[PDB]
C-alpha cells in the first residue's frame, strides 16, 4: 500500500501474550515423570502413554460423522477421554507389574489375568459413562449445540477407548517390557 | 466366600451372571493369539495413530 | 525417608527433575531487576503558567 | 468429570468383592489388601490427572 500507510491487528486477532502450544509438550514431558515413580523403571511408562490416541480417533470420527468441529467443548471432552483411557491403562499396567514382582511370575505370565481382573471394572465404568452422557448427545432444545458438543467427543471416545484398551494395552506392555 | 461368582439363581441376574461369566471367557484368551504375533497390531496402530 | 528413596531410586530423579523442571521454568517467567523496589513512592503534580 | 469421579469410586468397591471371591476373606481384611495394590495407584492419576 502507498508509503506512509501501515496496519495493526486489533482485538479478535491481536490476542494476547503468551500463549504457546508447548504447554501440552511440558505436560507430556511430566506424565512420563509421574509414572517413572509408580512403575519403578524409566523404560516402562510408554505402556500407558501409547494409549492416548486410542481415544481421540473415535472422538474425532464421532465429531466428523456428526459434522461438528474442534471447539473448546470437544477439546476438553477429548482431555477427559485421554485421561479416563490412560487411568484404566494405569490399573492394568500396575496390576501386571505387581502380580509379577509380588507373586514372582514368568515373563508373559498374568498380563492376561491382569486384563481378566480389570475387565469387569473397565466395562461397567464405561457403560455407566456412555449411558449417563447419552441424552446430551441429542437432547436438542436450548444448548442444543452446547450440550451436543460435549457428548460426541466422549461418545466416540469411551467407545474407542475401552474397545481398544483391552487389546492394545497388553500389546504395549509386553512389546516394551521385553524391548528393555 | 471363596470361588463364588453366582452362576445361576432366582432373579434375572442368574440369567446375567452366567451370561457375563460366559462373555468374559469367550473373549478372555483372545489376547493369546494376539500377543504371540504383536506385529499385526503394532502396525494396525499406525493406521489409527495416523 | 532416605532409605525409602534408596528403596525406590527412580522417584529420586523424578523429584530432582520435577523440581529443576517446574523451578527453572520459573526463570523463564521471572521479573529481572537490579535491587528490589526499596525507594518510597512519589507522586509529582506539575503545572505551567506561561 | 461425572466420570473420572466414578472410576475412582468403582475401581475400589469392585476390587474388594473381586478379592473376596478369589481369596474368600472377611470384607474388612480384603478391603486392605485390595487398597494395598491400589495405593501408589491413585498417585499417577492424582499426578497425571493434573
Amino acid at each position: 500500500l502507498p508509503t506512509g500507510v501501515g496496519y495493526d491487528w486489533t482485538g479478535m486477532s491481536y490476542q494476547e501474550r503468551s500463549g504457546a502450544p508447548s504447554l501440552y509438550a511440558i505436560s507430556l514431558i511430566v506424565v512420563f515423570l509421574c509414572l517413572a515413580a509408580l512403575y519403578e523403571s524409566w523404560s516402562i511408562p510408554f505402556s500407558v502413554m501409547l494409549v492416548v490416541p486410542l481415544g481421540v480417533i473415535g472422538a474425532l470420527l464421532a465429531a466428523t460423522f456428526r459434522g461438528l468441529t474442534n471447539d473448546v467443548y470437544f477439546q476438553v471432552g477429548l482431555l477427559t477421554t485421554i485421561g479416563l483411557s490412560a487411568k484404566n491403562a494405569i490399573l492394568i499396567v500396575e496390576f501386571a507389574k505387581d502380580l509379577m514382582d509380588k507373586e514372582g511370575k514368568g515373563l508373559i505370565e498374568a498380563t492376561l489375568d491382569a486384563v481378566r481382573m480389570r475387565l469387569r471394572p473397565i466395562l461397567m465404568t464405561s457403560l455407566a459413562f456412555i449411558l449417563g452422557v447419552m441424552p446430551l448427545v441429542i437432547s436438542t432444545g436450548a444448548g442444543s449445540g452446547a450440550q451436543n458438543a460435549v457428548g460426541t467427543g466422549v461418545m466416540g471416545g469411551m467407545v474407542t477407548a475401552t474397545v481398544l484398551a483391552i487389546f492394545f494395552v497388553p500389546v504395549f506392555f509386553v512389546v516394551v517390557r521385553r524391548r528393555f | 466366600a471363596k470361588g463364588d461368582h453366582g452362576e445361576g439363581k432366582k432373579g434375572f441376574f442368574g440369567w446375567f451372571n452366567r451370561m457375563f461369566e460366559k462373555s468374559t471367557h469367550h473373549y478372555t484368551d483372545s489376547v493369546g493369539g494376539i500377543l504371540r504375533s504383536t506385529g499385526r497390531y503394532l502396525v494396525l496402530y499406525l493406521i489409527i495413530v495416523v | 525417608m532416605p532409605n525409602f528413596f534408596i528403596d525406590r531410586p527412580i522417584f529420586a530423579w523424578v523429584i530432582a527433575i520435577i523440581i529443576m523442571l517446574a523451578g527453572g521454568l520459573a526463570i523463564l517467567k521471572l521479573p529481572v531487576a537490579q535491587y528490589p523496589t526499596i525507594a518510597p513512592p512519589a507522586v509529582t503534580i506539575s503545572a505551567s503558567y506561561p | 468429570a461425572i466420570g473420572l469421579l466414578v472410576d475412582d469410586a468403582i475401581v475400589v468397591v469392585e476390587n474388594v468383592e473381586r478379592v473376596m471371591a478369589e481369596e474368600g476373606l472377611p470384607p474388612k481384611e480384603a478391603t486392605r489388601k485390595s487398597m494395598g495394590q491400589i495405593q501408589g495407584a491413585l498417585v499417577g492419576i492424582a499426578m497425571v490427572l493434573s
